[PDB]
């Protein structure tokens, strides 16, 4: 029996606790008890984890820029878009098929 | 590409929280 | 009976002074607490942002005509044709089979 945890055992010890903090990450800025579950965890996988990021190997590395490119909507494909999306919204918001 | 006053603009806001989920997870390393 | 009647005889009830922090804001809670609309289920938010696009380029009127005309009608058409040639081939099927039963039963 050297079972880690049960996948219900493991909702006490941090789970849900930790996506109800991570999800509110607004608050998350508060580390309270928030620090805890984090430690819990950080801890509890330290035996088994190894993580390097591109900080390790940065000498000759190039960077990555994002960029977001907005593209505008066709006459006939604005059409389709609309009747579309109206007899979505009567549909779903109430009786259907 | 992502087109203006769209569904896809509301799908792509989601990706990015979950992308900065990580970047408030992941500490592990070459600990102290 | 003493007792009874000197605990109804109380100082009133001063100690709240009319709490209620939050618990729970009327609009902002559902529009925007926090992020991502609570609950959006992003249908009825492309239904704001749509209504909000086509109210402000005053695009209304030619969406509304063409839709009057619209693109599903021709699905829905085209589907009844369908429907209806289904049903005369059924019927066709379910009459020669009715025919070749009688003729068997007639036959034996």
């Amino acid at each position: 029996v050297s079972g880690f945890a049960d996948l219900d055992a493991f909702q006490q010890w941090f789970g849900r606790p930790v996506d109800k903090i991570i999800e509110t990450g607004q608050n998350f800025g508060q580390d309270k008890e928030t620090k805890k579950t984090v430690a819990k965890l950080h801890q509890v996988l330290r035996p088994y984890l190894l993580r390097r990021l591109k900080a390790d190997v940065e000498k000759q590395m190039p960077a990555k820029y994002e960029h977001i490119v907005y593209c505008k909507l066709s006459k006939r494909q604005r059409f389709l878009y609309d009747d579309f999306m109206s007899r979505a919204q009567t549909k779903a918001t109430l009786a259907s098929g | 590409f992502v087109s203006e006053h769209t569904i896809e603009s509301n799908i792509l806001k989601k990706a990015n929280q979950k992308r900065q989920l990580d970047n408030v997870v992941i500490q592990e390393g070459d600990f102290t | 009976v003493q007792l009874e009647k000197a605990v109804r005889t109380k100082s009133n009830e001063s100690r709240q002074h009319l709490r209620r922090p939050l618990k729970r804001p009327p609009l902002l809670e559902q529009i925007i607490s926090g992020g991502l609309r609570p609950k959006l289920t992003t249908l009825e938010k492309s239904q704001l942002d749509w209504a909000s696009y086509v109210d402000r380029a005053g695009l209304n009127d030619e969406l509304v005509l063409h839709n009057k005309d619209g693109f599903l009608a021709r699905q829905e058409f085209l589907q009844r044709v369908g429907s209806a040639e289904d049903e005369r081939y059924k019927e066709l099927r379910r009459q020669q089979l009715a025919q070749q039963l009688q003729q068997d039963s007639e036959a034996s």
